[PDB]
Formats: structure tokens, sequence, C-alpha cells
């Protein structure tokens, strides 16, 4: 279950452990959860926790926007 | 030739079949680039935009967006870029400072207008041909293009920086602005024809000031950065082999992303000749990297404000083993005049701390419906001279922000945190450095403690852009001011202490 391992990771990273509002669909760059400069700390969590290596040309920023981008993203990367 | 439109002509006549500027549609040779500013003359003359009045460039950049510029300069009519990803209503605050006559924009966000403070301000769509707005709709049969006496220092274009008070300030600047540095990097770095110039940032900061001015002005190819190919760090170093870039110019915070993820310490890019870099400290470890891997490059640390670009510069020779402070920002540039002030006004004795000063062509005409600047600049950046002469920069006293070279006010931020009902007083300030820095905000809460960072950056996300919404807030019951309100800066005392707290479990 990938969503759920996302919206507690992002919480307890970059919401100091507040998962009060966050969800799948919520903007996480257009609220500044998620930074430039964070944008890898997620990719190595989606590699480890989804155990799928990710590529360049898929480092896109629809794929992270949001968490349903980037659980769509591993179900695509699977099959 | 002392206006920036006669630039790109004097290229044109030169190289019409060479290549202009280059996006991802499309890639257009000087003389395509010619018959699209001539189409975007006669739209701006069908609309009645006379010499003297502002149009708003609310989208990404574009060959068209070129084509815009120029053809604004060519009727004197003065451009200001506007962030597409900002909030309407800090795009509303910019329409109002400016009194924009016109809007250019994508038809996704004519949507969001109709219900704006400027529903009544014309607009066109650039992007849509389905719209009725589309630019090319326009009728341009009885458009008649006037002949107009434009002097050099006649304003250009304004580009706005965060105001303390929360509405943006816009720099005015001239023609006589934008060639002094233009003229300044063309010399210094030898841009020739044929060159490819990659714009990495947008429109609306002066660095693409260079990116695109410098290549017209040599009859050079400027390469459009896409947000899509900005954002992985492994395909921005694959679009500069792609495009042959071999001048690069960016805050240090781009450079080191492609370091750490974009191969470019071991996927050495060859055709770069030219690395600028500028907004930002570039932290020493990272510089010493980045100079073995291309040691033969011309590779430069350039200093200014908006209000001035470019007014000092540092070639960067090679990286101490034992360097532990950032690399000078050097001697004036651009034509200008510079030194460190005492408070009493006299200038500091080597080695002595004071405040840069800058006099010469490129200080700005001064903030856009504000009484002109006369005089030196005084751009708050404290600096100390060393035995060498070279100036090193120290940092700000007033209320200036940077996170990864983004210019912030404290004022711009606390003033859309205070509006939140909740938010009693704020005070906002940076922890960390470089790309470890944070943005936080402290606040007082009106009534429980129930304030939830998410709602709170959603109320920030309607007012600022998304770089300058807080990262982290903290709640306490009263804010450290001295005898006369200011805020005691020991509050980073209190963030260091709580995020050391959290580290101890
Ligand atoms: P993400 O979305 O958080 O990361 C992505 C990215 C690209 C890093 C993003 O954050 C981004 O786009 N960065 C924006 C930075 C940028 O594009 N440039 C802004 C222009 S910077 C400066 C003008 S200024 O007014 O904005 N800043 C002036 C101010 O800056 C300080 N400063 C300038 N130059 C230096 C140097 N060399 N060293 C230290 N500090 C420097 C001073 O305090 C100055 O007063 C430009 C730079 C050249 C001319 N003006």
């Amino acid at each position: 279950m990938l969503e759920s391992k996302l919206i507690n990771h992002i919480a307890t990273q970059f919401l100091d452990g507040e998962k009060d509002g966050l969800d799948s669909q919520t903007p996480l760059f257009e609220l500044n959860i998620v930074d430039s400069a964070a944008i890898f700390d997620l990719v190595d969590f989606l590699r480890q926790e989804s155990k799928v290596s990710i590529g360049m040309q898929e480092i896109h920023p629809a794929n992270f926007a949001t968490v349903q981008s980037m659980v769509a993203l591993v179900q695509r990367l699977k099959a | 030739m002392k206006l920036l439109h006669e630039r790109m002509m004097h290229s044109l006549a030169r190289y019409p079949r060479q290549t202009a500027v280059v996006d991802e549609q499309d890639a257009l040779s000087y003389e395509a680039l010619e018959l699209r500013i001539r189409e975007f003359v006669a739209m701006l003359c069908a609309l009645g935009v006379g010499q003297g009045q502002r149009i708003l460039l609310w989208a990404h950049k574009s060959v068209d967006l070129v084509a815009v510029m120029q053809a604004a300069l060519r009727l004197g009519v003065v451009y200001v870029p506007v962030d597409p990803l900002s909030p309407v209503s800090r795009l509303e605050k910019i329409a109002g400072d400016s009194q924009a006559v016109l809007v250019l924009c994508t038809a996704a966000r004519l949507e969001e207008l109709a219900g704006s403070a400027l529903a009544q301000v014309r607009s066109v769509v650039l992007d849509d041909p389905a719209s009725a707005g589309y630019w090319r709709n326009i009728d341009t049969g009885s458009s008649v293009v006037p002949t107009l006496a434009i002097q050099p220092d006649d304003l250009a274009y304004i580009l706005y920086t965060s105001g303390s008070t929360g509405v943006p300030k816009g720099v005015a600047l001239s023609h006589g602005n934008a060639l002094a540095f233009v003229d300044w990097a063309c010399e210094r770095y030898c841009f020739q024809p044929g060159e490819r110039f990659a714009n990495h940032a947008p429109l609306h900061f002066d660095l693409s000031v260079l990116d695109i001015y410098c290549a017209l002005n040599v009859g050079a190819t400027v390469c459009l950065v896409p947000e899509s190919i900005a954002f992985s760090p492994r395909l921005l170093t694959d679009f500069i082999r792609q495009h042959e870039i071999s001048i690069w110019y960016s805050v240090p915070s781009v450079l080191m992303m492609m370091m750490q993820d974009g191969d470019l310490l071991s996927d050495i890019q060859d055709t770069l000749r030219v690395l600028l870099f500028a907004g930002e400290p570039f932290p020493v470890k990272h510089l010493r990297d980045l100079r073995a891997a291309y040691a033969d490059v011309r590779l430069a640390n350039l200093f200014g404000p908006t209000e001035t670009n470019v007014c000092t510069a540092f070639e960067v020779g090679a990286i101490d083993p034992e360097r532990v402070l950032p690399v000078p920002i050097g001697t004036a540039a651009s034509g200008n005049q510079v030194w460190a002030q005492k408070p009493d006004g006299s200038r500091c004795a080597v080695g002595e701390e004071g405040e840069l000063v800058v006099q010469g062509p490129t200080v700005m005409l001064g903030y856009f419906a504000k009484p002109a600047q006369e005089g030196p600049y005084k751009t708050g950046d404290m600096v100390r001279q060393r035995p060498d002469g070279n100036y090193e920069y120290l940092g700000r006293r007033d209320d200036m922000l940077k996170v990864r070279g983004n210019r912030i006010e404290r004022g711009e931020v606390e003033a859309a945190l205070l509006a939140h009902p909740q938010v009693s007083e704020a005070a906002v300030l940076v922890v960390g450095e470089g790309m470890n820095a944070q943005l936080w905000g402290v606040l007082v809460a009106h009534t429980r403690d129930a304030l939830s960072l998410i709602d709170l950056k959603r109320h920030c996300a309607q007012r600022l852009p998304r770089y300058m919404i807080i990262d982290k807030v903290l709640c306490l019951d009263a804010l450290p001011r001295n005898a006369n309100g200011k805020v005691d800066r020991f509050a980073l005392a209190r963030q260091v202490e709580g995020k050391l707290a959290a580290a101890l479990e």
C-alpha cells in the first residue's frame, strides 16, 4: 500500500509529523511541502519502499506533484 | 546602437539565416524572429498600446515572449515580466502598481482573471488558437507603425522584487542600464557569433538579461530551458550537450543539483566555455569540485541587486585546498564605480566592514511610479575589502532574505501570515545555509494552539509564490523585541533548540 507509506513519510519528513491536512491529492510543490532540494529525498524513499529504480526521463514534475502521481508512477514502472 | 532593440537588428543584418532563439516547439532564425517581432508590433499598435505604457508578460518563456519583448522595445512600450506561477492576488498588486493596460497570458489563467481586480484590463492569449483573445485573431489591417524618438535612458522594462509591505517593488530599468551590463559582459567574456547561450532563469529575474540580450547582441543563439527539463538535473545536463551550450548562467543551487544528480562532474560537458554564477555564496566545498572538473572554463562569481544588475564580478582562479570562506565578489563591473561606506558616509579602510555603494550606468532609474534614484545606490549588502582590493560579501543587516537565490523580504511573508485569522503576530527568519536553508515562521496564535501547517501553507499559497511559503512554523506566546519593537533574532536560538530536541529522539 504505497499511499499509506508516502502520506505518512511526507508528514514526518516535511510537516514535522502532522498528517492533519495531507492526502493523496494535495499539491506538494504549490504548497512548498516539497521543495526543489528535497525532490530526491522523495525519490530515495520511493526506491527503497517500492523497490523500483527511478529513471531520468521520469523525474518529471507531473509524476511528483501529488502522492496520487507518485503511486501511479510505481504502478506504471512495475508494469 | 544606444537602444536595446537596435542591437538585434544589427545582428539580424549580419546573420539573417542564423538561429536566434530556441524553445521546445520552435527554433527561429534571426529573419523568422524578425517576422514574429513585426507581428507583435502590429498587434500592439492595433490595440492602441502607446509609448510609455506598461504590459504584463504572465506566461512561461517561449520564442513568442522574446518577440514580444523586442516588439515592445521598438514601440517604447515598457514590458513587465510576471512569474507565471505567481498567484493572481500578487499579479493584482503588480497590475495596480504598474497600471498595465494589457496582460499577455495563457488561456488557462483567463478564468482566474475574470474574478480578479484586473478583469477590466485587456488581455490576450498566447497559447491557445481557440480563444477569442488569441493574439493572432486581433485584426492588424489598419495598424500603422509610428516613428519614435527613444532615448537610451528611457524606461525599457520593470523587474518587480519582493516588497517589505507586501506590495512588490518595481525596478525600473533603462536602455542604458541594460546595455552597460550587456556590453560589459560581452567584452569581458568575449561572447562570439554562433555561440549557444542557455537561458535557465525565468524572464522575471535579471539573469535572463544576459542570456537573451547578450545572445542577440553578438549574433548568437539563446536556448530557452523549459520547466520540464529544468526539473531533472540529468536532463538539464543533457540539455547542455544536445544544444551545444557554451555559456551558462545560474544561481549556485542549480549547479549543485546538476553536480549531485546530473553527472555534471563525471559526464563532462565539454562545450561549456563560460560558466557564470550569481545571486548567492557558492559553498566552497562544491565550487572546489566544479572547478576541478572544469579546470579550463572561464568561471566567475557575479554580484549585485536587481537595482544594479551585476555591479561586481570576480574571475575564479584556483580554489585553495584550505579555503573555507566563499570566493570574493571581486571588483566593480558594468562600467560602475564601487566602494564600501561607513555609516558616517566616508570610505572604509581596507579590512573595515561597510555597505557596498554603487555609482554608474547600471544603477536603476528608480522604483516605478516612485521618485527617481539620485546619486550612488546604497545596496544594503555588507562587504569588506581584502588587501588585494577585492571585496568579500558578508551578508545583510536588513530584512531581505535569500533562499536558494530567491530574494525574499521578511515583510512580504509576514504580511501574508499575519492576515490569517488566527495569527496575531509574526516573524520570519531563515535557518540553515545553502540547500539546507529553511524558511521559518515564528507566530503568535490568537486562540488555543491548533494551527495547521497545511492550512497556513494554503493561506500563503493564495498570496505568495511557492518559494515564499514557510517550510516550518514555530508557535510561541510572545515575540521577543528590543525596546523599540525590533525582533530580537534570538528566535534563531529558539528554532535551533526545537530542531535539536527532535534529533535527540
Ligand atoms: P527551488 O524551485 O527552491 O530551486 C530551483 C531554483 C532554480 C534554485 C530556484 O530556487 C530559483 O529559480 N532560484 C532563483 C534565483 C534566481 O533565479 N535569481 C535571482 C536573481 S539574483 C540577483 C538579484 S536579486 O535582487 O534577486 N538578489 C540580490 C541580492 O542577492 C545577493 N547576492 C547577489 N549576488 C550574490 C553573490 N554573487 N553572492 C552572494 N550574494 C549575492 C545580495 O544580497 C544581493 O543584494 C541577481 C544576481 C546578479 C544580478 N542580480
